[PDB]
């Protein structure tokens, strides 16, 4: 019983002026997890807080990129173990469901 | 923490150019790219590695990997000739800039530099002073590094180097002087001037025993 | 327009303090860092310091610590850089640039730049050039052609004129730009290429004119006598 996993990442792209949504493909994949992690680790250094809202200036949308892997296990429940290991090996550890990992 | 940018970059018009920025584990941070035309303030052309401020055309692309950041220029135009710098914000070292890379859009064939090295004169040593002169003319593109060696040991003090200038021929000229006391000159076997241009160095040497 | 404007160019002497300014318009001053960056002519960019006016926070470079001071007038939307004592090494172009504060909406890099202010420190006193002859030799000759020239050193201010044999000679002459050395004094070189056969008979003479000191000098460029 070759199981499947769904590693999902969330994002929200700034809509370009008069662009077909078929563009956002790029806008979607240019901003993967690693990029989000190093962007958070980089802004922290010169980060200053201000109450004044800058979020209400433009129009944009929210979307998700999910990828899927597969594995075969002789045992039913052992699969998850491997998954977790592999996640720690190459992926972010989101919340887990039955298999689905969500970071958002 | 230093950034290794290449001194010179040259490509033909309408072809894609690339500019490299070498850092130790540089992929673990965000790199920005700035444009500076000679005599003018810098201009942010790329930030967050790929994003483009307004007014910057799609011709500018950016990318970053483990130990190398790249800035790509498509549909190169003669208007994009200028100095490009990479910059980061290190965990400890605050802001760091790349050494700077000069990009030139070719208007003529590349040409190597005419390098001449001149020891100090006699009349100058009787004045208890000495100067080596390394003169570089007729080279293109217009970006050349220089180094000096006293008996094969590098030397950085006493060196004064000219910013390349536009020779009348639409080619470039430049010069570098090294100042020494008569004794330093007389206490070395040779002195070597190394002029690098487009990944090609010319090493010219002289010696106090001159004739 | 979101723009920054910097004060006018200044020329000073070592030891005298100096304060320069950076006034921005079109945005909320306190919601953005203001960085100061140095550029020696013909050299890279050297980040000196940065200031967040909202808290007044300042962060300097290891080197530029004791030398400079940064201030922020929030009421006039203005940033200031100051030296208590100047040096020669501080001669350069200085740029002030805005920098986002670490939010996704803003640009987190030096987006807006200023025109720049030139700061020139030179105790240099009007001085006349010394002229020396760069003689040809084996290492100055390759296949018929042979190079020679004149060196003009330790003169201020600019300019000087170099001719060769009273302007008669025009072919094969390169007069190089002048270097501004640490002492605030300039130097340059005039070179000419010529056939080797001529080194023996033809006498070559470089004429140097520095009007500031009324210093006219003609040097003969003799081939070294071994």
């Amino acid at each position: 019983t070759t199981f499947k996993l769904a590693a999902c990442v969330t994002l929200k792209c700034s809509t370009y002026n008069d662009s077909i949504e078929e563009e956002i493909q790029r806008c979607l994949f240019n901003t993967t997890t690693e990029i989000r992690d190093k962007k958070q680790k980089a802004y922290a250094l010169f980060y200053k807080y201000d109450i004044v809202p800058l979020k209400g200036n433009n129009s944009e949308y929210i979307l998700i990129n999910c990828q899927t892997t597969t594995t075969e296990a002789v045992d039913a429940a052992t699969a998850a173990k491997v998954f977790k290991q592999y996640a720690n090996d190459n992926g972010i550890d989101g919340e887990w469901t039955y298999f689905t990992v969500t970071e958002g | 923490y230093e950034l290794t940018q290449p001194p010179s970059v040259s490509v033909a018009p309408g072809t894609t150019a690339t500019i490299t920025c070498g850092g130790v584990d540089i992929g673990s941070t965000l790199v920005h790219w700035y444009q500076q035309r000679p005599g003018q303030a810098p201009l942010l052309v790329i930030y967050d590695d790929s994003d483009r401020p307004s007014g910057i055309p799609e011709r500018f692309s950016g990318s970053n990997s483990g130990n190398m950041a790249t800035l790509t220029i498509s549909r190169v135009e003669a208007g994009d000739e200028a100095d490009y710098y990479c910059q980061v914000w290190h965990s400890t070292s605050a802001v760091i800039f790349g050494g700077g890379t000069k990009l030139t859009v070719l208007s003529q064939p590349k040409a190597a530099p005419s390098v001449t090295l001149f020891p100090p004169s006699s009349e100058e040593l009787q004045a208890n002073k000495a100067t080596l002169v390394c003169l570089i003319s007729d080279f293109y593109p217009g970006a050349v590094t220089v180094a000096w060696k006293a008996d094969s040991s590098p030397v950085k003090a006493g060196v004064e180097t000219t910013t390349p200038s536009k020779q009348s021929n639409n080619k470039y000229a430049a010069s570098s002087y090294l100042s020494l006391t008569p004794e330093q000159w007389k206490s070395h076997r040779s002195y070597s001037c190394q002029v690098t241009h487009e990944g090609s160095t010319v090493e010219k040497t002289v010696a106090p025993t001159e004739c | 327009e979101v723009q920054l404007v910097q004060s006018g160019a200044e020329v000073k002497k070592p030891g005298e303090s100096l304060k320069i300014s950076c006034k921005g318009s079109g945005y909320r001053f306190p919601s953005s860092w203001i960085g100061w960056v140095r550029q020696v002519p013909g050299k890279g960019l050297e980040w000196m310091g940065i200031i967040y006016p909202g808290d007044g926070e300042t962060r300097y470079r290891a080197s530029f610590q004791g030398q400079v001071t940064i201030s922020a007038d929030q009421s006039s939307n203005t940033a200031y850089l100051q030296w208590s004592s100047l040096k020669a090494s501080d001669t350069a172009m200085y740029y002030c640039a805005r920098h986002g504060r670490g939010v996704r909406e803003v640009i987190n890099a030096f987006d807006i730049w200023g025109q720049g202010t030139m700061v020139t420190v030179s105790s240099a006193s009007t001085k006349g050039p010394s002229v020396f002859p760069l003689a040809p030799s084996s290492k100055s000759t390759s296949g018929g052609t042979a190079a020679l020239g004149c060196l003009v050193k330790d003169y201020f201010p600019e300019p000087v004129t170099v001719s060769w044999n009273s302007g008669a000679l025009t072919s094969g002459v390169h007069t190089f730009p002048a270097v501004l050395q640490s002492s605030g004094l300039y130097s340059l070189s005039s070179v000419v290429t010529v056939p080797s056969s001529s080194l023996g008979t033809q006498t070559y003479i470089c004429n140097v004119n520095h009007k500031p000191s009324n210093t006219k000098v003609d040097k003969k460029v003799e081939p070294k006598s071994c």
